[PDB]
């Protein structure tokens, strides 16, 4: 997940907030 | 690679947008 | 000794491979 | 830990 | 909550593109 | 702040 | 990108280097 | 202006300071 | 370059690693 | 040393504290 | 103002090319 | 240091 999406493109805020528990 | 370095700073990302909620990582 | 993001600093030099769940 | 690197490994997957 | 270099990894989470100033 | 990150949007251009 | 990764090393360089001063970063 | 110059050569603590106020 | 970036991972990555005994950097 | 080594790969543990005193 | 990974942090912005010890 | 930039450089090599 995180890495292959965003660490190609730059991610948002909204992004990285799906990682979140 | 440029991927772990990656890692290092999304981590550091998610620990000051998740908060109190917490997260998950996994490569 | 290890507080905040430096926790997670710390979580990722041993896990960052292996991924974690960082719930405080 | 607010423990060690060695303790801390209990929490990877 | 945010102090020293913690505080400037805050606002280059939140502006990194926009950019900003840090005037303390 | 030594805040939060919304609040820190402020901040920004 | 290498870019944003590299800016975040550049703004904790710059809250070193210029101190009581301050800094302006735009990307 | 930093980005361009900075993160295409290591920068020295001189071409760093010029983004100083 | 992504090699000084990198050695800024790798002294933090040495801190924590090392601990009382500490470390050599070269590049 | 250690920028060569563990710049290239990503290094472990073990070769990271060959570099500790 | 220096301590821990700061001071390390520190170390390398000045040092990072010409290397360094750190010894606690 | 727990100091200043300039007298950190005294630690280079
Ligand atoms: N809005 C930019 C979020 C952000 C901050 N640091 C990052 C590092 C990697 C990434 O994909 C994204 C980020
Ligand atoms: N004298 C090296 C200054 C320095 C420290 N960290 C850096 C990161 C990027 C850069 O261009 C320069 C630097
Ligand atoms: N076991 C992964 C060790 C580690 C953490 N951060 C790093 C940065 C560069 C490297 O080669 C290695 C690492
Ligand atoms: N590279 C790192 N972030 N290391 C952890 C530093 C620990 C720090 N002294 C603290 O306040 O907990
Ligand atoms: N990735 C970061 N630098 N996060 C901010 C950490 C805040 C830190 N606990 C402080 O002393 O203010
Ligand atoms: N980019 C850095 N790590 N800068 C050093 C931050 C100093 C920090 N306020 C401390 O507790 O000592
Ligand atoms: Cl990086
Ligand atoms: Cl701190
Ligand atoms: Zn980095
Ligand atoms: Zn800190």
């Amino acid at each position: 997940g995180i890495v292959e999406q965003c660490c190609t493109s730059i991610c948002s805020l909204y992004q990285l907030e799906n990682y979140c528990n | 690679v440029n991927q772990h370095l990656c890692g290092s700073h999304l981590v550091e990302a998610l620990y000051l947008v998740c908060g109190e909620r917490g997260f998950f990582y996994t490569p």
